[PDB]
């Protein structure tokens, strides 16, 4: 009963995972990146990379290690999805219809049993006699690999200690050996089992615990011929073979710990290990210590490169060029020279791949001459916040960095400039001041200004302090940084003109962060009004609280107080006044209005209806919804239907049931739509990339929801007919018997909703990536995909349904992004 | 002070007997589903889960229900009566027997059987049967567990950092808030990504909610740290709710909520929002010391006791209570405590059968210093 469409514009271009191997031949090296519900395929050359294949998985890659089984020429590919949809793929080109074959396929979940906190962790024998994972605590998973095994029968093997850190394979060795830290009240130590297959149980380590620093996090496998771990901690990376022993304190990579790595040689006598803050170290083994064959190491010093993107997953290509894969930043290509030293650093950028997310808000805007519309974004993270503009004449997207946070944003027009919070990281040095780290957008602005008001540590510590930015829209250069006093922490923006003033104001809420106490006591609610290039405060309201969200109603605006929600009223004096309040016993922090009515969400789901009635004066609850879920974010669809998203990246649809003649019904809303997009939405917005031109007859579609998510894809759920569902929801049904997916997982699993204590079919959702697929489909196949179809509601059946029907069907559905 | 009283003793109630037939606890049910369950009587309180409860029974009805139910599963359901009686009940708490004893001497019916409340129910229409043990159908309320909220957004880089090392010592300072801001700052370090900052993400978090519980807590009283106070969040939860001074009201909305998250939230703002104490008929009453109260137990400042004469009773151990008067010499024949001497402290205006002051009996004692009062006359305000 709500029949939505969602569909995908841009897809996700977020990395977390690349590996190298020989996969599509023996002669060629690849890169597989993994980036979430898409693979990509590269092939190296001396200028780049080269692009093969774009396919497409159904669920979310967690694990992907490439292994190579004795008697195969190229390499085979494991990947396994938070799903637990566990494949084995094999690549092999077929003339140029390349496909991805699959070997074997089967769930690997377990009945009952908490996932590990830790997360997936996904490990592979160096001579491919097992597979190991990490999916439950104290149950270390053991797929045994073989000819004959072509369902992937999994048994578990009981772990002695609960919480465990890291497990990786040990080279070197006759018996497969694994070499884990844990955690225990006495410490953290190093201790290892030799895994027997035969006897499906552990066995007696080579070498026994040790002690290790308290704040062991990562492990690396050093190959032969050294053999042991190198355990690397947030002050020393640490090196253990038993009777060998070798530990260094660098105070290089004291500023931050390290929590990426990729070997670079086949004897691993250097190493490569990344860090938040985004620098590229480089670890050296040495060897040259020879006493009768053996190699053992002698030296563990760490050398510094130079800095680069934030690094969430490295690898080593030929000729020293290193793809540093970033997640919150944007992806790079650096190159090792140790003879360019231009300053003291040793990496220079070569090629830049787009990465929009993480998407934190979003604005619909025609920068243009009234023509089509443009999603300008607040993409990246840390040093490498940026403003995007997405337009849709394959999208081009445009990048203006500011080396700075951004929050949240809004577009004001009679003054044609951007309001853009921000928010960046400030030293605590120890003289009681504020010095910076390095030279952000906030700081190189044409003018400045501090605010000061009087309604009102330690050296090393990191302090947050605000700005609000104005940007204008042509040449995307700031104007002006306001920046709020200390301690004081932006979370809400709003640009609306209120009451009968002719200006557009800009509405800053602000809450004050203390360390001492929990939740925030005082808050401040700022509204400024931007002109002749000059920010003026003209207006200031201090409020006994937290301002989460804010929206306006016609002249008035809404403010959600802690956990009241506050309606605001512009007065002629310039100074907001107060109107109506309502206690809701949660805490309000999402604030999407249509019309009259008011859609209060929290974080847990707890999903409140609200009308204002005019005559009266004072809220009034409608409808209710209370069930444990951490939702993201929550949009209303229309004057019935409300769109959120909730925990497991699903999405979910409630609809209000005025037509229900008792009162306990009518108060309570239910859930007609479940859906797994797969991804975490972050903020919703009304709009279009398409031009909204009339169109005589317009499309089936009706109404325009965009969405973005940490991996950085945009999306655009909409509406749909009454008989157009049940067509589609056909169509979809008879494509599951035609196509045929990577790793055989079923599009209904794929779809499920899906939820750590239930799971529930997918209803009321149709899926615009399966329906848009069908345009690929091979001309034969396509008889099969219809037969019965009964194609005409309106006026007509035509039983037989043709088969160019279906593809003008499906092109208007795709007309729409 | 502690008054060099061991508090093990009033919770095993060495009072009710000595030679206790012990039951092994194995008891669980549908899971989120329905079931049926004999419902005793003349029992008006709600059993938060965790909360010990001793029962005596006079009539012949029930004492053969007892018997059945122990040659059956056990199990028998306290329907948490609303401020209407006759049967206004939504919700019920299913109870678990783990003690029973004869004791007959006399003999009329004579039952000393201890019970704990396991989970929690809904009642759809209470069936009435002539026997005398109406019995009801039951939906199991389901026990919502939630995730780390940051699960969701988590980065495949900065998993490994997510086991903190334990505690540094134990209640000290300058090793909880220099401590916190630590876990604060590494644990919730993703939460830049969503457009919500990390406070508020630790406003909603499992651990930092219960060491603000256990810090307001220990300000209350000197509580030994984890003085059987379980780590789990579900259990911590359920004994605070139960170990709470509040009105009947508040406590039904607390057992309401399925959620261990949303209780804590909701405990927390009701024990910072309230202050103040009533004597019911009194306008008001020295009791309004909430801070200066003691639990002289291993269940918490509140606990379920029995009279010899019929309904359980209720008590809340308070260091001072003025606005009392004491009647009676100070008698030990049945006492609620082994070592103490209870004293029938009624009140100084409206004359109510709350109160009960505890005199010394030995020399490492508290002299004269203890009372034990009664919510039917008392409520926040
Ligand atoms: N309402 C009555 C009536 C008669 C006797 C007692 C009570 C009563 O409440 N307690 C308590 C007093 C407090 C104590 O220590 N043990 C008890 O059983 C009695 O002995
Ligand atoms: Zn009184």
């Amino acid at each position: 009963m709500s029949y939505n469409y969602v569909v995908t514009a841009q897809k996700p271009t977020a990395v977390n995972g690349c590996v190298t191997g020989h996969f599509t031949s023996a002669e060629d090296l690849n890169l597989l990146i993994a980036k979430n519900t898409r693979l990509e395929i590269y092939v190296v050359t001396a200028e780049g990379l080269r692009p093969v294949k774009e396919v497409g998985m159904y669920g979310k890659i967690a694990v992907m290690e490439l292994f190579r089984p004795k008697g195969e020429s190229k390499d085979l590919l494991f990947i396994l999805t938070a799903k637990y949809n566990a494949c084995i793929l094999e690549y092999k080109q077929s003339g140029e219809s390349i496909d991805i074959i699959t070997r074997a396929h089967g769930n690997v979940q377990d009945r009952i049993g908490r996932p590990s906190e830790t997360g997936i962790i996904g490990i592979i024998d160096p001579e491919c006699r097992m597979i190991g994972l990490r999916l439950y605590d104290g149950l270390f998973k053991v797929i045994p690999l073989d000819r004959d095994n072509k369902e992937l029968k999994a048994f578990n093997i009981r772990l002695e200690e609960l919480h465990v850190i890291d497990v990786k394979f040990l080279y070197g060795c006759q018996a497969p050996t694994i070499c884990f830290v844990y955690q225990d009240p006495q410490g953290r130590h190093v201790k290892t089992y030799e895994v027997s297959l035969r006897e499906k149980e552990f066995n007696k380590g080579p070498w026994k615990q040790e002690n290790v620093e308290a704040e062991a996090s990562m492990v690396i496998a050093v190959p032969e011929p050294f053999g042991g771990a190198i355990i690397i901690g947030q002050e020393s990376i640490t090196y253990h073979n038993g009777d060998k022993y070798l530990a260094i304190a660098p105070p290089i990579i004291k500023q931050s710990t390290i929590v990426c790595h990729n070997r670079v040689d086949p004897n691993g006598s250097r190493y490569l290990l990344g860090d938040m803050e985004g620098r590229l170290f480089m670890l050296l083994l040495e060897k040259e210590e020879q006493m009768d064959g053996t190699v053992t190491l002698k030296d563990l010093r760490v050398e510094l490169l130079g800095e680069t993107s934030i690094a969430e997953c490295l690898t080593y290509l030929d000729n020293g060029v290193v793809f540093v894969g970033s997640r919150l930043g944007d992806s790079q290509l650096v190159k090792l020279n140790v003879d360019s030293n231009e300053q003291g650093s040793y990496v220079v950028a070569m090629e830049t791949f787009t990465n929009l997310g993480p998407i934190v808000d979003m604005c619909v805007v025609d920068l243009e001459r009234q023509g089509q519309g443009q999603l300008v974004t607040c993409s990246g993270a840390f040093k490498e916040g940026s403003l995007r503009i997405i337009r849709n004449g394959k999208l081009h997207i445009r990048t203006v960095p500011l080396y700075e946070s951004p929050r949240k944003i809004c577009y004001q027009e009679v003054s044609q400039c951007f309001g853009v919070l921000s928010s960046r990281i400030e030293v605590q040095d120890t003289s009681g001041g504020t010095t910076a780290l390095r030279p952000s957008a906030s700081t190189q602005a044409l003018s400045s200004s501090v605010s000061s008001s009087k309604l009102f540590t330690s050296f090393g510590e990191e302090v947050e302090v605000h700005n609000l930015l104005i940007i204008d829209q042509h040449t995307f250069e700031v104007l002006h940084a306001h920046q709020f006093l200390q301690n004081e922490y932006a979370l809400s923006l709003v640009s609306c003109k209120l009451g009968k003033d002719p200006n557009t104001y800009f509405i800053v809420g602000t809450a004050m962060v203390y360390p001492e106490e929990a939740e925030p006591k005082q808050g401040r609610i700022v509204v400024f009004q931007y002109s002749d290039g000059k920010l003026q405060t003209v207006a200031e309201k201090e409020v006994k609280g937290a301002v989460y969200s804010m929206v306006e109603f016609n002249g008035k605006l809404l403010a959600s107080i802690n956990s009241t929600v506050r309606l605001y009223e512009w007065t002629t004096e310039k100074e907001l006044r107060t109107e109506c309040n309502h206690y809701n016993n949660i805490m309000a922090l999402y604030l999407k209005t249509k019309g009259d009515f008011i859609l209060v969400g929290d974080l847990m789901r707890s999903v409140l209806l609200l009308a204002y009635k005019p005559m009266e004066g004072n809220f009034e609850e409608i409808a209710r919804d209370f069930n444990p879920n951490w939702m993201s974010a929550v949009e209303i669809l229309d004057d019935d239907n409300f769109l959120g998203a909730e925990n497991a990246f699903n999405l979910f649809v409630c609809q209000k049931d005025s037509a229900a003649t008792t009162d306990e019904e009518r108060q309570h809303l239910q859930e007609v739509g479940l859906f797994h997009l797969g991804e975490f939405v972050n903020v919703f917005c009304h709009g279009s990339l398409v031009m909204q031109n009339l169109g005589e007859t317009s499309t089936p579609t009706q109404g325009s929801v965009l969405f973005g998510t940490v991996n950085g894809m945009i999306g655009l759920v909409t509406s749909l007919s009454e008989s157009w569902y049940n067509l589609l929801l056909d169509m979809q049904n008879r494509l599951n018997k035609v196509i045929k997916s990577v790793g055989k997982i079923e599009h209904s699993f794929w779809r499920s909703f899906h939820t750590e204590r239930k799971t529930e079919p997918a209803t009321g959702f149709i899926d615009g990536d399966l329906i848009e697929s069908f345009l690929d489909i091979s001309r034969p196949k396509m008889q099969e995909v219809v037969a019965n179809l009964q194609y005409d509601d309106g006026s007509g059946m035509k039983r037989e349904a043709t088969a160019d029907d279906l593809i003008k069907v499906v092109e208007e559905l795709t007309r729409i992004h | 002070n502690i008054i060099n009283f061991d508090t093990s003793l009033p919770t095993s109630h060495t009072y009710l007997g000595a030679d206790m037939e012990e039951f092994h606890g194995r008891t669980l049910h549908d899971d989120d589903s329905c079931q049926v369950i004999p419902v005793l009587p003349q029992v008006m309180m709600i059993l938060i889960p965790g909360q010990t409860l001793p029962l005596q029974l006079f009539h012949p009805q029930e004492v053969s229900m007892v018997r059945n139910l122990i040659q059956k599963d056990r199990t028998f359901a306290v329907l948490a009566y609303s401020n209407v009686q006759e049967r206004e009940a939504q919700f019920g708490t299913t109870a678990e027997i783990y003690a029973y004893r004869e004791e007959q001497d006399f003999g009329i019916e004579i039952v000393k059987v201890k019970a704990i409340g396991r989970q929690r129910f809904k009642v759809l229409e209470l069936r009435t049967q002539s026997d005398g043990i109406q019995q009801a159908k039951v939906q199991i309320l389901p026990e919502c567990v939630l995730p780390s909220t940051m699960s969701a957004v988590q980065l495949e880089s900065l998993n490994k950092c997510q086991i903190f090392p334990s505690k540094p010592v134990s209640r000290e300072d300058q090793c909880s808030y220099k401590w916190w801001q630590k876990y604060q700052k590494r644990k919730f370090h993703c939460a830049n990504l969503t457009s919500w900052p990390r406070w508020l993400y630790s406003l909603y978090d499992a651990e930092t909610l219960m060491d603000r519980i256990k810090k307001q807590l220990r300000e209350w009283d000197e509580n030994l740290k984890d003085d059987s106070l379980p780590s789990n969040p579900i259990d911590f939860s359920y004994r605070v709710a139960a170990c709470l001074p509040i009105d009947d009201v508040l406590r039904i909305q607390l057992l309401k909520i399925g959620s261990a998250i949303q209780r804590l939230r909701c405990e927390l703002d009701i024990m910072n929002k309230c202050t103040s104490l009533c004597c019911k008929q009194c306008q008001e009453t020295e009791i309004t010391t909430k801070n200066e109260i003691f639990s002289l137990s291993l269940c918490g400042p509140m606990a379920a006791y029995v009279n010899p004469h019929g309904y359980v009773h209720e008590t809340l151990t308070v260091y001072k209570a003025c606005n009392l008067n004491l009647i009676g010499r100070p008698s030990t024949e049945h006492s609620w405590f082994p070592g103490y001497a209870w004293t029938v402290a009624q009140c100084k205006i409206c004359a109510s059968h709350i109160g009960w002051k505890f005199t010394a009996t030995k020399k490492d004692m508290s002299p004269q210093k203890f009372w034990g009062l009664t919510r039917s006359a008392l409520l926040p305000t």
